[PDB]
């Protein structure tokens, strides 16, 4: 019985972060990081001026 | 000695011994298994913080 | 010393006087507690996948 709670925890806490990192792949392609780069230079260069 | 032969027939385990193994068992279930249960308690914790 | 055998013996199986009892008390809260806690866990995920 101990054995197998064991097990079940545990697969259930890997479905979960498995699932997790499917979101953040769709979430930031390629071109999106791109602009969010540019979006972070001119964020970045006006926290610096202020 | 009717009732010691029945004592010896009926004696396999001792009655002593039987008490030590039955007293070791539970020192070994709370020492090995019930903290090894703590422990998987406090993980499933863990895994729902995550969540 | 029969009569202690026995009253020894009985002590030990019946710990709450009225009950046998086949598993350590301690442990069998322990499972009670760890099935309660990934039952939650289960919701919570299948509440994520939904």
């Amino acid at each position: 019985n101990a054995e197998y709670l064991e097990a079940k925890s545990n697969a259930l806490f890997l479905k979960l972060r498995m699932e997790e990192l499917q979101v953040l792949t769709d979430c930031y392609t390629p071109e999106k990081v791109l602009v969010h780069r540019q979006i972070r230079d001119t964020l970045e260069a006006g926290v610096k001026k202020e | 000695s009717k009732t010691q032969r029945a004592l010896q027939k009926n004696t396999n385990p001792d009655t002593d011994a039987l008490l030590k193994s039955l007293s070791d068992h539970y020192s070994l279930e709370l020492d090995e298994m019930v903290p090894k249960m703590q422990r998987l308690i406090q993980q499933c914790e863990k895994h729902q913080e995550y969540g | 010393k029969l009569d202690s055998h026995l009253k020894e013996l009985r002590d030990f199986m019946y710990p709450e006087g009225n009950t046998l009892m086949l598993t350590t008390p301690e442990l069998s809260g322990e499972f009670h507690q760890l099935g309660s806690q990934l039952e939650k866990l289960n919701h919570i995920t299948v509440e994520i996948l939904g």
